[PDB]
C-alpha cells in the first residue's frame, strides 16, 4: 500500500548508488540462472546420451 | 526406514516440483518486501540494501560446506555411496554462493572504500572458501572411475572441515595485525532483519532446489549400465 | 572354525560384472587356483581377497572375522606377490629382501637368493638385472618368511623353466604342512593336478 | 618390518634419486636470487618483502619436493606396506613423511645462514627463520601428505596437488611471516612460536590418519 | 594438409574433452593470493611487486604445459605428426604451440581484470599491462619450444631446472619487468614495448626452423 | 628407376652392429616380410627406410632420389604404423579417423571403421574401449587410405583370427593395383608363400 520509494524509475532506480546495486543484483542473478540451466540441459543430455546409447 | 534402492530419482522427483514453486514465492518477498518497503540507513543511503544479496550468500556460503562433513561423515564410516554422491552434488552451489558473495562484498566496499579490493576478514574468509570449493571441484573431475572420486572428495573435505576453523580465525586476527579496527559495527536495524530472516529461508530453500536437482542429475551419471533407466 | 572364507563376493567395474555372490571356505593346506575365464583381471579378486579393495558387495572373513576388525596379525600371516614385483629397483637385490627378514639376517639372505638361481648377482643393484631375473629377487621372499597364507598374483611371468621346478616343490611341502597358496597362471602346473581344487569366477 | 627399518630403507633409497632431492633446494636458491632482480635492490625495500618472499619459496620448494613422496612407489612400491608390515598405516605415513622431512625440510634448513648472510638478517633474524623453519617445513610435510595420497591415483597432473595443498596452509604462511615481521624492529617473539608448534603437534597428530585414509582410497 | 584442423586437434584435445585448462587458472590465482598474505593487504607495496610475481607465475604455468606439449606425445603420437602432415615440419610445430598460447595466454589475458584489482594496479597499469602479456606470452612458448627436444627423456622433472630454454628466457623477462616500472612511476612504455614486438618477430620466423631441427636430430 | 633402393645400410646401435650392407631395392607391387627374432633391428629398420632416423652408414634411396632431399611428395604415400597405436587417448575413433582421412568426408569412415570390425563404437573414447580394439582402430585406415606404400609394425598385435583374416584378405587386393608393403611380425601368414618375399635381418 506504500513503498520506502516514492515514485518510478525516476526515483526508483536511482539512489545514489544505483549503479553498485543494480550491478549487484544482476551479478547474483546470472550465477543462479546459469546453474539452473546448465543443471537442466545437463539432465536432457544424460537422457539424449542414453538414447543415443541405445545403437 | 532406511533402505534406500535406486528410488531416490523417482523419491526425489515429487520434491521437486513443489520445493520450487515455493522458493520463488518466499524469495519474491524477501526481495520486494525488501528493495522497496525496507526504510535504508544513514551513513551509507539508499545502499544499506544489498544485505540481502550478499549476507544470505555468506551465511549459507558455509552453511551448505558445514553441512558437506555430514554428508561426508555418513558417506566414510557408515560407507554409503549414495550420500557421498551429495557431496559431489552441492558443491557447484556452494562454489557459486561464494562468488556471488565475494562479487557483492566488492560492489559494496566501492561507496565507501574507494576502491574495489582491499583485503577484508569477512570477504577473505569467503575467498579462500571458494577456493577449497575449487579443489573439490577439480579433485572430484579429475578420477576417471566413479566411487572414488565422490570418496576423496569425502576425505578432503573432511580435512577442510578440520582446517577451516583455524584458517578463519587466524585471518581475522591478521586483519587485526595491519589494519586494527572493524569496518561495520554489528547494527541490524529493528524494522531491517525480517526481510533478512524472509531472504535467508528463501536462499535456503532455493539451494535445496538446486542440490535435488543435481542429485537426480548425479544418480543417472553413475547408474547409466543398468536395465532400471529402461524407462 | 576353519581359517578364510567368502561371503556373497560381488564387484563391478561400472562395465561388466566381473562375478556375483562368490563363496568359497579354505581350510588348512588347501591349494587353489583361480580359474575363472579373464572378463577383467584376476587381480582384482585376489585384491579383494588381501583386503586392499573393499569388495563391492559382501565381505571376506578371516579366521571368523573381517579383515578391517583385525588387521594387525592377519597381516603377519599373508605373502602377495603380484605383477608388480614390489622391490626398490635402486637398491642391491641383498637390500631388499633384507627389509623383508625379520632376524637372522645376512646369514640366511645370500643363500635362498644363491638357491633361487641369482648366484653371483648379490652386491649388485637391482636395476642393472634384467626382467626375467628381477622377478626372481621378488619370488626369492618365498623361502625366508614363515607366512602361512601365501597369495601369488602370476608367480611364472618370466621365469625360466629351471625354477619352476623348485618353486612348485617347496611350495610343495608349504601347502603339504600348513600352507595355503593361491596361484594364477596361464601356464599349467607340472605336478599333479588331482591335489589342486579350481575355482571358476561365477 | 621395524619403525626404524623404515625409515633406514627410506633414506637409503633417497640417496640413490638425486639429481631430483636436490632439484626443491635449486628451485630455491634461482627463487631468492630471482626476486632482488624482480622487484629491483633497494635496502629498506627489500628487507621488508624478504620475510615473504623467503617463504613462499619454502613453500614452492616443499611443493616441488612433495610429488615424489608417492609418485616412484606407485608403479612397483607403493604395495607391501598395506598387506604387509603389523605396524598400523598411520605409523607407516609417519615414518615416510618424517623421513621426507629427513631429506627435504634439512638440506632447507642447513643453508639458512647463507641465505641470511645473503639478505643481510642478522643472527637474531638468522636465529628466527631458523626456528621457524624447523616447526614450519615438517607441517608443510604432514599437510601434503594426504594431497599427495589423493593425487597419486590421478598419476597424471601436479598442479592438482598444488591446489589441495596450498589453501590448508594459509595459517602456517600467516603466523611465520607475522613472526619474521616482529624480528626486524627486534622486539621479543616466543608468542608466534607456541602457536607454531601447536599446530605442529595437530598436524601430526591427525594427518597421519587422514593419510592412511587416503591411501587405502588410492589403492582401490 | 590444412594446419587449421591440426589447431582444432590441439583445441579439441584441450578445450572440448580435457577440461583442463581451468587448472593451471584457478593455480595462478593461489600464486596470485599467496603473496598478500605473506606480505599484508598494504596497497601501495604491491602496487611495484606485482609484475615480478605475475610474470613468474606466467612462465611457471608455461613450463609446466611445455610438458605437455612434447612428452605426453612422444610415447603415442610423434612420428606420425612427422611422417604424415606433407607440410614442412616447422608449419606443424606452430599450430601445437599456437595452442600452447591458447592455454596459457588467452586465459591470463581473460583474467587480467581480475588480477590488476586484487594487487591494487590503475587502469593505465592495466592497457599496459594486457599489451606485454599478449606480446610476451607466445614468444616465450615460441623459444621455449627448441630446447625441449629430447632434455627429459623418461623422468617428469630433472633437467628442467635451467637446462637451455631458462637463460634464453631471463633476457625477455628484463624487458617486461622494466617495462612496468615506467607504468609504476606513470610514463609510456613506448620503446621498451616497440623492442617487445621485435623480439615477437625475431622469434615467430626462426625458432620454428630451430624447433624442426631439434625434434629431427632427436628423433634421429 | 625404381621405389626405395636403401643401400649399404649399416646401424651401431649400443654395442652390437644389427646389420651391415643391407643394399636391397623395392620394384612395383612388391609384398614383403622381415625375417628375425625378438632382439633384432626390426624397429630400427623400419624408422631408417621411413626417414624418420638416419643410418649410421648408406642412405635410403625413393625413386631414386634421397629421402631427406625431396621430403615432399613422399609424406603424402606413406603409411607407416608401429607398436603404438599413434591415436590419442581421450579422442574417439571416429574424429581421429576423420583427422587421418584427406577429406574429411565423416562418412567413408563409418564403413572403414565397420569393416575393421567396431560397429557402434563410434563415439566412445578409445581409452574407454578395449586394448586390441586400439590397434584395430589404429589399422582401421587401410580401406581409406589410396598411399602406395605401406608400413606395417607388428599389426597383428592382439587382434583376434577373423580380424587377421579380414586384414589379410584385404591386404591382398593392394598388390596388384599399385601397392608394395613391408611387414615386421612374428605371426607366420596364412596366405600361400609364392607372394610373400622375405628378406633377412643379415
Amino acid at each position: 500500500m506504500t513503498p520506502a520509494f516514492a515514485s518510478w524509475n525516476e526515483f526508483f532506480a536511482m539512489g545514489g548508488y544505483a549503479f553498485f546495486v543494480w550491478l549487484a543484483v544482476v551479478m547474483t542473478v546470472i550465477p543462479l540462472v546459469v546453474l539452473v540451466v546448465h543443471s537442466v540441459m545437463q539432465h536432457r543430455a544424460i537422457l539424449r546420451g542414453v538414447a543415443q546409447q541405445r545403437a | 526406514q532406511l533402505a534406500i534402492p535406486p528410488r531416490l530419482y523417482q523419491i526425489c522427483g515429487w520434491f521437486i516440483p513443489w520445493l520450487a514453486i515455493a522458493s520463488v514465492v518466499v524469495l519474491t518477498v524477501g526481495w520486494i518486501w525488501g528493495f522497496g518497503f525496507a526504510p535504508a540507513d544513514y551513513q551509507q543511503g539508499n545502499s544499506y540494501r544489498i544485505i540481502y544479496l550478499h549476507v544470505p550468500a555468506a551465511i549459507w556460503s558455509m552453511g551448505i560446506y558445514a553441512s558437506m562433513a555430514v554428508a561426508a561423515f555418513i558417506g566414510l564410516v557408515w560407507q554409503m555411496k549414495m550420500a557421498n554422491l551429495a557431496v559431489a552434488a552441492m558443491a557447484p552451489i556452494g562454489a557459486v554462493f561464494t562468488f556471488i558473495a565475494l562479487v557483492t562484498g566488492s560492489a559494496w566496499g566501492k561507496p565507501m572504500w574507494g576502491t574495489w579490493w582491499v583485503w577484508d576478514a569477512r570477504l577473505t574468509s569467503e575467498l579462500v572458501l571458494l577456493f577449497l570449493y575449487v579443489g573439490v571441484i577439480a579433485l572430484w573431475h579429475a578420477f576417471d572411475d566413479r566411487r572414488l572420486a565422490g570418496r576423496a572428495a569425502g576425505i578432503l573435505v573432511l580435512i577442510g572441515v578440520v582446517n577451516l576453523p583455524i584458517i578463519h580465525y587466524s585471518v581475522e586476527w591478521w586483519n587485526t595485525l595491519h589494519q586494527g579496527s572493524t569496518r561495520m559495527q554489528q547494527s541490524i536495524d529493528p524494522a531491517m532483519r525480517s526481510p533478512l530472516r524472509w531472504s535467508i529461508f528463501g536462499f535456503l530453500l532455493l539451494s535445496a532446489t538446486l542440490t535435488l536437482m543435481r542429485m537426480r542429475n548425479l544418480i543417472l551419471l553413475m547408474e547409466k549400465r543398468r536395465p532400471w533407466v529402461s524407462e | 572354525m576353519g581359517m578364510l572364507e567368502a561371503r556373497e563376493l560381488l564387484c563391478e567395474r561400472d562395465e561388466r560384472t566381473l562375478f556375483s555372490g562368490l563363496s568359497f571356505t579354505l581350510n588348512a593346506g588347501e591349494w587353489v587356483q583361480i580359474t575363472g575365464s579373464n572378463g577383467a583381471g584376476k587381480t582384482t579378486l585376489l585384491r579383494l581377497l588381501t583386503g586392499l579393495s573393499r569388495p563391492d558387495a559382501g565381505e571376506v572373513l578371516w579366521q571368523g572375522q573381517p579383515l578391517h576388525q583385525v588387521r594387525d596379525s592377519y597381516h603377519q600371516n599373508l605373502l602377495w606377490i603380484g605383477h608388480q614385483p614390489g622391490i626398490k629397483t635402486r637398491l642391491t637385490a641383498l637390500e631388499n629382501l633384507h627389509f623383508y627378514h625379520r632376524d637372522g639376517d645376512t646369514a640366511q639372505c645370500l643363500e635362498a637368493l644363491a638357491q633361487a638361481g641369482l648366484a653371483g648377482f648379490e652386491d649388485i643393484p637391482v636395476n642393472q638385472l634384467s626382467a626375467g631375473q628381477q622377478r626372481r629377487v621378488a619370488l626369492a621372499r618365498l623361502w625366508l618368511t614363515r607366512a602361512t597364507l601365501w597369495i601369488l598374483d602370476e608367480p611364472f611371468t618370466a621365469i625360466d623353466v629351471n625354477g619352476v621346478d623348485r618353486l612348485t616343490q617347496r611350495m610343495a611341502q608349504h601347502t603339504e604342512q600348513g600352507g595355503i597358496v593361491i596361484l594364477t597362471t596361464h601356464q599349467p602346473l607340472n605336478v599333479a593336478e588331482s591335489k589342486i581344487r579350481r575355482i571358476s569366477l561365477t | 618390518m621395524m619403525f626404524w627399518r623404515i625409515f633406514r630403507l627410506e633414506l637409503r633409497v633417497a640417496f640413490r634419486h638425486s639429481a631430483e632431492i636436490a632439484n626443491p633446494l635449486w628451485f630455491f636458491l634461482i627463487v631468492i636470487t630471482l626476486f632482488p632482480l624482480s622487484i629491483g635492490p633497494e635496502p629498506q625495500l627489500l628487507a621488508r618483502i624478504a620475510p615473504g618472499i623467503i617463504w613462499v619459496a619454502a613453500l614452492l620448494s616443499s611443493l616441488l619436493a612433495l610429488e615424489r613422496l608417492f609418485r616412484d612407489d606407485l608403479q612397483d612400491g607403493s604395495l607391501e606396506q598395506l598387506m604387509l608390515l603389523p605396524l598400523p598405516l598411520p605409523a607407516v605415513v609417519l615414518a615416510k613423511v618424517m623421513a621426507h622431512w629427513m631429506v627435504t625440510g634439512l638440506p632447507l634448513l642447513i643453508l639458512s645462514p647463507l641465505v641470511a648472510m645473503l639478505l643481510g638478517m642478522d643472527v637474531y633474524g638468522w636465529q628466527v627463520m631458523a626456528l621457524t623453519l624447523l616447526l614450519g617445513t615438517p607441517t608443510l610435510g604432514f599437510l601434503g601428505a594426504p594431497g599427495v595420497a589423493l593425487t597419486v591415483g590421478l598419476k597424471r597432473g601436479g598442479v592438482l596437488l598444488s591446489i589441495l595443498v596450498l589453501p590448508l596452509t594459509i595459517p602456517l604462511l600467516i603466523f611465520a611471516t607475522a613472526a619474521m615481521d616482529a624480528a626486524s624492529m627486534h622486539l621479543p617473539v616466543d608468542g608466534y612460536l607456541a602457536i607454531l608448534g601447536a599446530l605442529l603437534a595437530g598436524t601430526a597428530t591427525l594427518s597421519p590418519f587422514a593419510t592412511a585414509a587416503a591411501l587405502r582410497i588410492s589403492i582401490q
